[PDB]
């Protein structure tokens, strides 16, 4: 039945609720647009023959191939816009530059979308009020302290706390440091909050 | 990550919900008014089964192309089993969108309408309360045996009772304070 | 207008927005005067000695504001990313001397994400569709705030022949009285002006 | 909204401390606090008071509600009574959690403390579970709530609310 | 949690007394029939009665048939037993006149009356004894019933008749020698200082007494009061045939 | 017939998507109407004793 090469788009997103992003299928989305043409191209030609040899039985089948294209059209868009959900997601989560393994599964269009995003959004929160704004993406939990003890998980390289100073972040040194300035490398993965 | 939800139990399925678009999928029995041709051709009483969503796109209501009927399990013979007890019946084995599917028969303008509303309410009703109790109590434990039996829209009412249950655990012990990585634990 | 009631005012706010189903009405005067707040204050601690005990309770405090400052400024945002056509059109439609849902700034970054979500779909699919079939309509496509929703709420000012309709037969309808400092739970629908008034609280 | 923001709330109670050191009055936003004198007591919120009692820097002294004659009473008339009762403090639960622990070695009988409240905290909430259910079976579409606190509610409520959305959905279907 | 959102007083028994006038409307064919089928209820009694004897299982199994064919008011149902509860009532006002037409006729349909109400009385559960006494002016207060086990003793030693398993499940309660007069005048049972040990059978005479009194004034009343009703009355000859 | 048109409507639609006796008051001369209804008419009815 015609709905068939158009679930398998929607039936892949389906399956995983976590808000993950899967590898951007192109060939699917190929055959829906040939597929599509070639049913316009029938209905088209059976329309001018039903017109000019003046035949009336032919209508119930060209209702027939047009609720089947609107069909194609519903699965396809709906597949495209929950990619741009899961997309926004990474933004708030992660940060304002992602990883290059996880940028190998968006396509072009995407990339330009993302960027466009980040572009908008940055103006906004520089715009609250006083001088530079707030940066809104910070304080996702309740404060309960100034500072805060971390466990380095990996080596990374140097990190600046306050002008010159920094400090290297080799894996298992530990430090005590101010709670505002830790919040993202934890969100990210490479520190732990201890105790 | 703003997971568009389903329109299913309103007057209108949501254009670019997920479910809505599984749910639509299912198969539908139906008789066939007026002769179709190039489908060669499909002569006039023949019976048929398609899908819902072309099943209401074909059904002008001068009933011209097609008429509809009900699938056998909104029908008398197994509204009366249900009204026995509801606990006891699988609507997993039934159509993974009981209620859904369901909801949007009554699109077709039967006369059974009056009778499939009061049998969807009532199966509700009769069910609620072990969902409650068993996803309000059910601690560090496996759900597996608890949960086979519950339709998509049941589940999700287990879901929300389970992570309720389960913050106020986390507060109770002293670990609800801790800053930690979201989803891209993945990585 | 004392800083102590403004703080009050904020986190009322804080809460109303959480629970209702819809974008509430804006509020620039709080933003404004917060902001300056937290500006002042941050120079004053910036003038004296950092080694002193009351510097760190004056850091803590601060904290705490610039919690809930964001916190609501981020739910509004959600808001607004989900129910973009609706929140436009309304605005556009709106008459004389009625406020805004919007402040200037978040209009003005929902005009960018509805041209930019346009331009993305038309780009990768509907150029390519049968000529009947290039366009769509987002007013369509994107669902509604539910109305219907149920809440919690509390009570500040007494409120009296408020109806009540279970169903919808009107053989049903029946009305009651709220007495100060009661809760009740209840449909969003029939309290939604008592809301916007401020004669009730979301909890 | 989480048991963390509920926590958050409840920590601007006031509660009395005894300083051991000395230092003027300070201005904050939400209010003037101070002076405080080595070994006499003052009023601070709670938020505060943890703080310094973390820190070496003072005594806290149990509010006036949790003494075991009071709550042996309070207990008993929550048993007895067919509704919810008026409570000591509108954060009893929070407050209970955040002094016993860190206070433990200022508050007396500390242990007898925390089954008491734990009691009243088991019975209120099997009345809201058979509230729950009878409001689902008779389809009702009103009720009064009037000594409920806010963790008792965020801690069960949104299941609640969730399920009633779906019921309402089912019985008006036959007239769009 | 707290939740928000009427013919029950006309007979909250099946039990009435006809204190009240029914102020309503009424159908010709109505009122024919609620008293004609009760003409035959009263003779049916007395056909029962010769059938065999009064009161037996045999009358009680026989007679609520009679009752649930004729539509009228019962041992107490919970459902819309209000219907022949204000039908009962209806049809007793209606009933007055017709056998009123001779005194050999009113103590006819009286014997019959009397013979169902003891029927009912002994129909009765313990919820009704309890209401009814209350919610009725038969109020008939007990005194004093912790003595009762020494008239356990005293009675049982005292009386032919009587028990000491009747002491309870013919629950005892004090009032006056007088309230048994049969008992005190026959001598036949424990009575003390002129106080009756009292089961619920004798206040039953009691209303059937006064019942009789109240219907006989009522009669009279019949008998003189009537003549500007009487624009119809086509259905006494056949009534008194 | 309006069925038939409808129909017809619908399939060309379908199709061509792929291609004075007295007087009191000095009434005379005055113009005479009214404003269908639209101003502030109310309409009430009394009675004694009902």
């Amino acid at each position: 039945m015609f709905c068939e090469k158009a679930m398998e788009l929607i039936r892949e997103l389906h399956r995983a609720p976590e808000g993950q992003l899967p590898a951007f299928n192109e060939d699917g989305l190929r055959q829906v647009l040939e597929e599509m043409k070639a049913l316009y191209e029938q209905n088209q030609s059976d329309v001018n023959e039903a017109k000019s040899g003046g035949r009336s039985d032919l209508i119930p089948t060209i209702k027939f191939r047009h609720c089947s294209l609107l069909r194609n059209r519903r699965c396809t868009v709906a597949y495209l816009y929950d990619r741009l959900l899961r997309i926004r997601a990474l933004r708030w989560e992660y940060g304002s530059v992602l990883p290059n393994a996880l940028r190998f599964h968006m396509a072009a269009e995407e990339m330009e979308w993302f960027n466009n995003y980040k572009r908008s959004l940055a103006t906004y929160m520089r715009s609250l009020g006083g001088d530079e704004g707030l940066d809104i993406t910070q304080d996702m939990k309740p404060p309960k302290s100034l500072y805060i003890e971390v466990r380095c998980l990996k080596d990374y390289g140097e990190f600046e706390v306050d002008d010159g100073t920094s400090v290297l972040l080799k894996k298992n040194s530990q430090h005590f440091l101010p709670r505002w300035k830790c919040e993202q490398l934890i969100r990210q993965g490479v520190l732990e909050h201890i105790l | 990550y703003f997971r568009v939800e389903s329109g299913a139990l309103g007057p209108e399925e949501n254009f670019l919900s997920l479910d809505d678009i599984l749910m639509s999928h299912e198969k539908l029995p139906v008789r066939t008014e007026t002769a179709m041709p190039r489908l060669n051709a499909v002569p006039q009483g023949s019976k048929l089964e398609l899908p819902l969503w072309l099943a209401k796109g074909l059904f002008d209501n001068k009933r011209r192309i097609l008429s509809v009927e009900l699938p056998k399990i909104y029908q008398e013979g197994w509204r009366t089993v249900f009204s026995a007890d509801p606990n006891v019946v699988d609507l997993h084995k039934m159509g993974p969108h009981f209620y859904g599917f369901g909801s949007q028969l009554l699109h077709f303008d039967s006369p059974e309408n009056a009778d499939i509303s009061q049998s969807l309410l009532q199966t509700f009703i009769g069910r609620f309360r072990r969902i409650m109790d068993s996803s309000q109590n059910a601690y560090n434990e496996d759900t597996s045996a608890l949960v086979a039996r519950l339709d998509e829209m049941e589940r999700g009412l287990f879901q929300t009772g389970q992570k309720g249950l389960n913050d106020f655990q986390c507060w109770e012990k002293g670990q609800a304070s801790q800053i930690t990585a979201s989803n891209l634990v993945q990585n | 207008l004392t800083p102590a009631e403004l703080i009050e005012r904020l986190e009322q706010a804080w809460m109303n927005e959480k629970f209702a189903p819809e974008l509430l009405e804006s509020k620039p005067e709080i933003v404004e005067c917060v902001m300056e707040q937290l500006e002042h204050m941050e120079e004053n601690l910036r003038r004296a000695k950092r080694e002193d005990l009351k510097v760190s309770i004056h850091q803590m405090e601060m904290e705490r504001i610039r919690y809930v400052l964001s916190s609501y400024l981020r739910c509004r945002l959600m808001k607004i990313e989900k129910f973009f056509p609706h929140v436009l059109e309304k605005e556009k439609t709106r008459p004389e001397g009625e406020p805004s849902s919007l402040s200037p700034e978040e209009l003005a970054f929902a005009r960018e994400f509805m041209a930019n979500t346009e331009s993305y779909l038309k780009n990768v699919a509907l150029k390519h569709m049968p000529p009947n079939l290039q366009k769509v309509d987002l007013f369509r496509a994107v669902p509604k705030p539910d109305l219907d929703s149920y809440v919690f709420l509390r009570v500040r000012e007494r409120q009296e022949n408020i109806l009540v309709e279970p169903d919808t037969d009107e053989q049903r309808d029946y009305v009651i009285d709220l007495e100060k400092g009661s809760q009740h739970l209840i449909r969003y629908k029939t309290i939604a002006p008592l809301v916007a008034s401020g004669a009730v609280q979301l909890i | 909204m989480d048991a963390a923001e509920v926590e958050f709330l409840a920590e601007k109670e006031l509660v009395t401390i005894i300083p051991n050191f000395s230092l003027d009055k300070i201005y904050l936003i939400g209010g003037d606090l101070g002076p405080f004198n080595p070994g006499l007591p003052v009023e601070v919120p709670l938020w505060l008071a943890i703080n310094l009692k973390q820190r070496q820097k003072c005594r806290l002294l149990p509010p006036e509600w949790m003494d075991v004659e009071k709550l042996e009473k309070m207990r008993d008339h929550e048993r007895k009574e067919e509704t919810f009762t008026p409570m000591p403090s509108p954060y009893y639960m929070e407050l209970t959690k955040l002094l016993l622990n860190h206070a433990s070695d200022n508050i007396p009988k500390a242990d007898e403390i925390r089954t008491l409240v734990k009691d009243m905290w088991d019975t209120r909430i099997a009345k809201l579970r058979v509230s729950a259910d009878s409001f689902v079976r008779q389809q009702e579409a009103h009720a009064k709530l009037d000594n409920l606190t806010l963790m008792e509610i965020n801690t069960s409520g949104t299941f609640l609310t969730q399920a009633l959305n779906h019921m309402y959905k089912l019985r008006t279907n036959l007239q769009p | 949690m707290e939740f928000s959102g009427q013919r029950n007083a006309s007979y909250p028994h099946c039990l009435q007394f006809y204190l009240q006038p029914p102020s309503e409307n009424i159908s010709l064919i109505e009122f024919e029939n609620l008293a004609i089928d009760r003409v035959k209820l009263l003779k049916s009694v007395e056909n029962l009665g010769v059938s065999y004897v009064k009161g037996t299982e045999q009358y009680q199994s026989k007679l609520e048939s009679e009752l649930r064919k004729l539509k009228f008011s019962y041992r107490e149902n919970l459902e819309d037993e209000y219907e022949p509860r204000r039908r009962d009532h209806i049809s007793h006002f209606i009933l007055r006149l017709a056998y009123c037409q001779s005194e050999e006729l009113r103590r006819w349909f009286i014997q019959q009356e009397m013979d169902l109400l003891r029927f009912r009385f002994s129909i009765l559960p313990k919820d009704k004894i309890q209401d009814f006494l209350k919610d009725s002016q038969l109020q008939f207060e007990a005194i004093s019933d912790e003595e009762k086990t020494l008239r356990e003793q005293e009675i049982v030693a005292s009386s032919p008749s009587l028990s000491g398993l009747k002491l309870g499940f013919e629950s005892i309660y004090k009032i006056p020698f007088a309230d048994a007069l049969d008992l005190f005048r026959g001598r036949k049972v424990y009575l003390e200082d002129g106080f009756a040990y009292v089961p619920l059978k004798d206040i039953v005479a009691i209303i059937l007494n006064e019942f009789r009194a109240k219907l006989s004034k009522a009669l009279a009343l019949t008998a003189r009061s009537l003549p500007a009703v009487q624009s119809d009355e086509r259905l006494q000859p056949l009534l008194n045939h | 017939i309006q069925e038939l048109i409808e129909v017809e409507e619908e399939e060309e639609i379908l199709l061509n998507s792929y291609t004075v006796v007295t007087s009191f008051g000095l009434a005379q001369g005055v113009s005479w109407s009214g404003r269908g209804g639209a101003g502030n008419i109310s309409l009430k009815v009394l009675g004694c004793p009902e």
